[PDB]
DNA sequence: AACCCTAACCCTAACCCTAACCCTAACCCTAACCCTAACCCTAACCCTAACCCTAACCCTAACCCTAACCCTAACCCTAACCCTAACCCTAACCCTAACCCTAACCCTAACCCTAACCCTAACCCTAACCCTAACCCTAACCCTAACCCTAACCCTAACCCTAACCCTAACCCTAACCCTAACCCTAACCCTAACCCTAACCCTAACCCTAACCCTAACCCTAACCCTAACCCTAACCCTAACCCTAACCCTAACCCTAACCCTAACCC
DNA sequence: GGGTTAGGGTTAGGGTTAGGGTTAGGGTTAGGGTTAGGGTTAGGGTTAGGGTTAGGGTTAGGGTTAGGGTTAGGGTTAGGGTTAGGGTTAGGGTTAGGGTTAGGGTTAGGGTTAGGGTTAGGGTTAGGGTTAGGGTTAGGGTTAGGGTTAGGGTTAGGGTTAGGGTTAGGGTTAGGGTTAGGGTTAGGGTTAGGGTTAGGGTTAGGGTTAGGGTTAGGGTTAGGGTTAGGGTTAGGGTTAGGGTTAGGGTTAGGGTTAGGGTTAGGGTTA
């Protein structure tokens, strides 16, 4: 799984960022290591669909129409 | 008396030699290991769909017995016209 | 010989007033109608997760009876230690 | 579903492209209208993971060690 | 490849007689077709601008070897799962019967809704700007990838404390034995809540001038870290003689179900 | 406001039920000597400590001014007061009986490492990739307004269809045959279930030369108005020839029933 995440991120070695990518990608690994925090790594862009530019319509009208 | 019912011992009902004989009758010489589980799953899904269609037809016909005519009608509605059994 | 109702309580017993009485224990005044099904679902999955561990614990000593000790052990392993009934 | 796909693509009116987006996004709609082709619309970028640019220095050439 | 018995379900009459195909009589509205000219169905020409059509240059792959290494391929002894009668039963199907609930056909007579028809808005396009991937010229720093060298875990000759099977009493969890009121369902019912239309307006939202602030280059120097011996303080494992701590069984005390009676809220003038 | 109907504190009467001894006993708590493991100090080499010197590099602070999403004052609309039988529905016993669960024993089943000699484990090394800076350009997202224009409101005249009376089969509900799916048992043998193993069968690097892939130039040929004239589409009276329906007769058609022509195995030489 770490090699999978590594080729997904493309680097010469396995890094804790790739390890966190693989852990969050694998549902079984995420269920097993739930309370495990990997140092020297970021999170995954798993976001909802509300806080988006436009979408919610910042204008909605042109003052009159 | 009969104090038992049916269990998990149904997906394994389609024995491995039976699936192998089916693959040989089709045109397969060597069958892999995980082929049997996938074949059993596909057969179970198909049987579930056909049995659901037959149950819907029987409930619409105000009956409690699945007939070969209803099975043939469901198979024709799915897209598999079967001859012989029925008419 | 066998019961004609093979439903075996398909997530039953958790009726509308029953949920309209457990939600009141916490302090819910207005209970929506779309909460009974979610409550039944979460209760079913919690009972399944507990019974899996209970069966895994009872199958270790080659025993075919589930006692309260294994139940409270599986509950303490999950993170909810109960006092009184176990001991 | 068409409004969902429209706000996903952001346009002033519902277009056949948004309709095809919604049909392919909804699994039930895709299972129902399987043999239905929406004119004046494109497909969805639902692709595998093999045909990707990924030479990884290609190798095979001269010894770059 | 024919036999060769072996022999069972297909095998030529044949025979009612049930019931649908039919052989004495009648009405009915709907296949062509002739006037009609409408508008979609008969071809003719211009143009010009996105558009195809046609060479040069180049770089990753399609495919054919190359070694190589791991998986479902066929007997073997089973022996467990599985055909083969042979009855033996107990529950939906299957026949109408007569009664109704449930359906036609018809005479209006008002319902109302898309052809037409204008009018208003809400976009198809331009025009500037503003973001926005993407691998080459450098070049360069530890953070990236390749070998030399050395020093305690990994380690197997006798041995020694408990899961391996096994009878065995007895006890506890379903069995289908058993009723019964106090909880599960149900239909009509109304009075708060849920959910949207407009309207301020105040919060907020994208800049532009400004006046410091905090890691680079490191700039010096100081407080206990741990690996050196070792050292007397400390803490179980064979003892033994008590000694502390549940078990079964009477025992008697306050929480337990029941009947009768007085404070205490919303009713709406 | 009203009198006001309503639950909510008292009061025996057993009925358990926690608990007050009572020896029983026996685990089980509770005591010496010892030695070899279990702690307890100080010093060296070295990771921290603070106090400035440049040396930039954003930057977040302050003003600001439209503007829109909220947050208010209503209008329709759903589920909680009720009540009530009645058909379930969920408690409680009685047996009972039978599988199970602890209770005791006996051989594999575990410690340990001498021990010395590896062999994997671990510092220390300089040489190729690195990994992302810059710098375009061409592709990809925002806004006014006008030229149609594709729709949003009118509207009035006919094709429905909702209003109402009257019959006829077509379904509705029992009431038994019955029969064809459920329910067992002997048994035996045949279909199913286990190892191997090695060798084909995949699977991954290493040339090269074909073969697609982009951009510059024309020279079209494919996108658009204007007619206009004939070749079909399309409703409307009117037959008469193609149909539909209520009645017999009746030839053809649908359940049983044998005995005879081939249809499957099994030892047959080839």
């Amino acid at each position: 799984l770490a090699g999978n995440a590594a080729r997904d991120n493309k680097k010469t070695r396995i890094i804790p960022r790739h390890l966190q990518l693989a852990i969050r990608n694998d549902e079984e690994l995420n269920k097993l290591l739930g309370r495990v925090t990997i140092a020297q790594g970021g999170v995954l862009p798993n976001i909802q669909a509300v806080l988006l530019p436009k979408k919610t319509e910042s204008h909605h009208k042109a003052k009159g129409k | 008396k009969r104090h038992r019912k049916v269990l998990r011992d149904n997906i394994q009902g389609i024995t491995k030699p039976a699936i192998r004989r089916l693959a040989r009758r089709g045109g397969v010489k060597r069958i892999s290991g995980l082929i049997y589980e996938e074949t059993r799953g596909v057969l179970k899904v198909f049987l579930e769909n056909v049995i659901r269609d037959a149950v819907t037809y029987t409930e619409h016909a105000k009956r409690k017995t699945v007939t070969a005519m209803d099975v043939v009608y469901a198979l024709k509605r799915q897209g598999r016209t079967l001859y012989g059994f029925g008419g």
